[PDB]
């Protein structure tokens, strides 16, 4: 097939990956922080909301709901 | 009121137990007994 090729202006944004990673094992002041410009954008976070609480009472697993 | 307190529901798989069997029989669950009470009770009871 004949494939339509050409110009077009890109531009690269903000929110790159290597300040987005964020991990934690065990214990305050997690070990994997990004860097922190939040500016009214709480997602919820490293959390378990009742949202995601009430998803695994459907599946029936209570082994889980008592590890997590 | 079971994730507040930190119980295991009693719904999906909290629904029963898993119990193991000992696989033992009524043989080594005897009374083993050699001349205990052979006649300490025979010897209570001669005319009184």
């Amino acid at each position: 097939a004949y494939i339509f090729f050409g110009p077009i202006y890109y531009q690269k944004l903000k929110h790159m990956v290597l300040d987005k990673m964020h991990a934690r094992a065990r214990g305050p002041r997690a070990v994997l922080t990004r860097q922190p410009t939040e500016g009214r954008s709480r997602d919820g976070g490293l959390r378990l909301g009742e949202m995601e609480r009430d998803c695994v009472i459907a599946y029936g697993a209570s082994q889980l709901l008592l590890e997590r | 009121e079971c994730i507040i307190l930190g119980q295991t529901m009693s719904i999906g798989t909290g629904s029963f137990k898993v119990v193991k069997g000992t696989n033992i029989s009524e043989k080594d669950l005897v009374p083993k007994r050699c001349l205990f009470e052979s006649l300490s009770n025979e010897a209570a009871l001669k005319a009184n």
